[PDB]
RNA sequence: CCGAUAGUGAACCAGUACCGUGAGGGAAAGGUGAAAAGCACCCCGGAAGGGGAGUGAAACAGUUCCUGAAACCGUGUGCCUACAAGUAGUUAGAGCCCGUUAAUGGGUGAUAGCGUGCCUUUUGUAGAAUGAACCGGCGAGUUACGAUUUGUUGCAAGGUUAA
RNA sequence: UACUCGGGAGUCAGACUGCGAGUGAUAAGAUCCGUAGUCGAAAGGGAAACAGCCCAGACCACCAGUUAAGGUCCCCAAAUA
RNA sequence: AGGUUCGUGGUAGGAGAGCGUUCUAAGGGCGGUGAAGUCAGACCGGAAGGACUGGUGGAGCGCUUAGAAGUGAGAAUGCCG
């Protein structure tokens, strides 16, 4: 029936390139594996994704009954989401824009 | 009458000619006006004598 | 009565870009310059009509020349011997003769080497 | 055997159950068309016209007569406000060659 | 419509043995920039090579009539400044036959990708000996 | 006559917020659903946010919530790409992959020929002259009263009313 | 084809080449006239590229033919006539 | 309605025939068995353009003959997002 469980976390206050550049370790490898990397991978990124695919596991488990020894990570792509504009006070009475961005994770997880 | 099937008479009213809108209609871009004159401004040209 | 534009500008803006499937980079997603390169496009269409017509009568000419030499002949004094001998064959017909059927080439030439002698 | 017969102002080399595609010729679909200008049989033996191979015929068989795709013609003249768009669909004839003589 | 097209490997290339004594530089390099372009086949395709490989020997027997053993100049710039190196075409033969016969052929051939092809079909010696026997080459006679 | 860049500056706590010492200048901002029936309950988490369950015709209608285009940012994959000098296409074309509003069909394209963007202003611009970062909306020969000329209609040595 | 009457315009910065003159130095892609052509408002082929030079005026389609200026050893179609 | 002859490069500009948009009047229509809108296709006409099928959407909209215009945008160091 069901072979795959998702999670996703709505507007992250964190930039969308930031986050992408931790999600490439992360794709295609055993969530076993996969929850080390971030943790030994010294990023503001690892403990937000890190909690996002515990979840994909939790609900892969209690949802739809499948085995916490024998998952991959086939889907995990960031998304973009409202962006706040700010400003940021130059000299000689100018004012110049900053993006204050964020995201969307979303983490799949299925059986091999 | 049958005011479904209404035709004036043949040449009796004809279509209104509106410039400025496009070169393919070949009064276009400059409008039947010229090239850069006192006539080709707006209001332009000189009195009647 | 007020006429708001709408539907009719993305309409027709929208049939430029699909004509413009395949081009590199923002020539096939912008409508400024899918527009300059729609309008290119058909430019060189119209003059390679022309040049189609050109190219491959050199490519024919080639061809004829080099079966030619091998019977002992040229292209300028076999296309003589021909029209010398009244066979109205034209360059298309005798290429392929040349590439395909060898055989009834020889024939052709050798009554182009009779009216030349005679 | 093949021939090379011309119509519509240019010539096409033709075979015995060859499907080909002409200009706009006469006759309603079913009609058996005949070819009398050939330049050249061939086949076993040799037979070149001066010009034309005296006798011979190609017997056909239309099957359809319809219109190309349609192309597009356009132009223009940078800088002068000059551009020209027409459409074209050239009608042609779809033949079967039936038998040559 | 129909017109016939060569395809990569469907016409047999053959092999050239051209011995070059006493025939001038720019009448032998002319025939033989033919050869390899393949226009003495009725199978001739402008976008598919289809021509043949040629062996040439005796390259130091070339012909230079006139002056052009002395007047004619070989120049080659290094694009530094001011590095402008030159060679005549006597010594270029003497010291370097193989050279000079690659340059003047390189310049006939057409100057695009498939030109390049081409020029690494072509090979040139000196003396009167090639090291290409096991591909058996046959002798052509230039016309 | 307009239908949320339109119609009042103001369809919404608008002469408000904001700017100026002051006179004064002056915005942006509409739509869940028929009915809140606005997600008991279980799991990951500090929370936010999710995955099931449930209400509902619809939750890809979940407190900027009808519809949700384009620029812009991603994930996967069929074809091509590390000896090549490219206004980026067009014509010729092999190979590989598909299968349509079914017809001398579709996608990508090794290699070959030809090929110096759009507008403005100029005797003359690829121009090392000018304008444009890209996408979307808005943005320029109209009306009143008179003159003259052509066309149509009614009457005709007559025609026609204004207040 | 002219001519007459009537409705509607645009233009009054021209450029080069051959011929006849002026100013200039019998200089200028100079300047100012008369006369013919082309560009302006003209694509196509030849002059390597090259508005004005030479040939020649594009209604559309064709994988048909004959020619003009210019050319026929290779790049590059055609005479190693 | 059909033939014959001669033509069909084009800037400023003149003349003619038309497409499409919003609204109004009459006739005749479709639509919760799914309207407008929106996305994708390899369809049709000489052009502006017009259909068909499928997905999303969830309530209005075409056709014919006339009439009236806030009538069609790629450029204004154009205004707003
Ligand atoms: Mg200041
Ligand atoms: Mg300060
Ligand atoms: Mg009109
Ligand atoms: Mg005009
Ligand atoms: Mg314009
Ligand atoms: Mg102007
Ligand atoms: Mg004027
Ligand atoms: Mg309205
Ligand atoms: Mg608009
Ligand atoms: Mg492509
Ligand atoms: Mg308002
Ligand atoms: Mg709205
Ligand atoms: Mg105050
Ligand atoms: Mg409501
Ligand atoms: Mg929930
Ligand atoms: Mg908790
Ligand atoms: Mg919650
Ligand atoms: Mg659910
Ligand atoms: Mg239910
Ligand atoms: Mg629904
Ligand atoms: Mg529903
Ligand atoms: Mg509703
Ligand atoms: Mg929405
Ligand atoms: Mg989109
Ligand atoms: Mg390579
Ligand atoms: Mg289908
Ligand atoms: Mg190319
Ligand atoms: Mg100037
Ligand atoms: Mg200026
Ligand atoms: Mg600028
Ligand atoms: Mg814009
Ligand atoms: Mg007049
Ligand atoms: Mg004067
Ligand atoms: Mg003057
Ligand atoms: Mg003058
Ligand atoms: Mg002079
Ligand atoms: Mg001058
Ligand atoms: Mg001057
Ligand atoms: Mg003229
Ligand atoms: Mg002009
Ligand atoms: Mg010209
Ligand atoms: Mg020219
Ligand atoms: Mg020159
Ligand atoms: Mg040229
Ligand atoms: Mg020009
Ligand atoms: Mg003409
Ligand atoms: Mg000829
Ligand atoms: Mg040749
Ligand atoms: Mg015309
Ligand atoms: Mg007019
Ligand atoms: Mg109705
Ligand atoms: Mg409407
Ligand atoms: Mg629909
Ligand atoms: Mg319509
Ligand atoms: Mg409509
Ligand atoms: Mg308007
Ligand atoms: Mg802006």
């Amino acid at each position: 029936e069901v072979t795959s469980a998702k999670a996703v976390a709505k507007t992250v206050r964190i930039a969308p390139r930031k986050a992408r550049i931790v999600i490439d370790l992360i794709r295609g490898k055993q969530v076993g594996e996969a929850i080390a990397i971030l943790k030994y991978t010294p990023r503001s990124a690892s403990p937000i994704i890190e909690k996002v695919l515990k979840s994909a596991i939790a609900n892969a488990e209690h949802n739809y009954d499948l085995d916490i020894n024998n998952l991959v990570v086939e889907e995990a792509f960031v998304d973009e989401g409202p962006t706040l504009k700010r400003f940021r006070p130059r000299a000689q009475g100018r004012a110049s824009a900053i993006n204050k961005r964020t995201s969307h994770i979303t983490v799949v997880v299925s059986e091999v | 009458m049958k005011l479904h099937e209404l035709k004036p008479s043949e040449g009796s009213r004809k279509e209104r000619n509106r410039v400025g809108r496009g070169t393919g209609s070949g009064n276009g871009k400059t409008s039947g006006r010229g090239h850069k004159g006192q006539k080709a401004r707006s209001g332009g040209g000189v009195r009647l004598g | 009565p007020r006429v708001k534009g709408g539907t009719v500008t993305r309409k027709r803006r929208k049939k430029i870009v699909k004509l413009a499937k395949g081009y590199y980079g923002s020539k096939h997603l912008l409508f400024k310059v899918a527009n300059q390169a729609v309008m290119k496009s058909y430019q060189y269409a119209y003059r390679d009509r022309r040049q189609k017509k050109r190219d491959f009568r050199r490519l024919w000419i080639a061809r004829i020349n080099a079966a030619a030499r091998m019977q002992d002949l040229s292209y300028s004094k076999l296309m003589h011997g021909l029209k010398l001998a009244g066979i109205d064959i034209n360059r298309k017909m005798l290429a392929d003769l040349a590439v395909n059927d060898i055989a009834s080439f020889n024939t052709l030439a050798d009554s182009a080497k009779k009216a030349l002698a005679k | 055997m093949y021939a090379i017969i011309e119509t519509g102002g240019k010539q096409i080399k033709v075979e015995a159950g060859q499907e080909i595609y002409v200009e706009k010729l006469a006759g309603e679909v079913g009609d058996v068309v005949t070819f009398d200008k050939v330049l050249f049989v061939g086949g076993d033996s040799a037979k070149v016209g001066v010009p034309f191979v005296d006798g011979a015929t190609v017997t056909a068989k239309v099957e359809k007569q319809g219109r190309a795709k349609k192309l597009t013609v356009y132009k223009y003249k940078p800088k002068k406000n000059y551009h020209k768009k027409q459409g074209h669909r050239q009608p042609y004839t779809k033949l079967t060659i039936d038998a040559i003589n | 419509r129909t017109t016939y097209m060569a395809k990569p490997g469907e016409v047999e290339r053959k092999w050239y043995v051209i011995d070059a004594t006493g025939v001038s530089l720019g009448r032998l390099s002319s025939e033989v920039a033919s050869i390899l372009r393949g226009k003495n086949k009725p199978q001739f395709t402008p976008h598919i090579d289809t021509g043949d490989f040629v062996i040439i020997i005796n390259a130091g027997k070339i012909g230079l009539t006139g002056k052009k053993a002395t007047d004619k100049i070989y120049y080659r710039h290094s694009q530094y400044p001011g590095g402008l190196k030159s060679r005549t075409a006597g010594e270029m033969r003497t010291n370097n036959p193989e050279k000079l016969l690659e340059l003047s052929i390189k310049g006939m051939l057409p100057k695009n990708s498939l030109g390049r092809q081409l020029f690494k079909k072509l090979h040139v010696y000196g003396g009167s000996e090639h090291e290409h026997a096991a591909q058996k080459p046959e002798v052509y006679e230039l016309r």
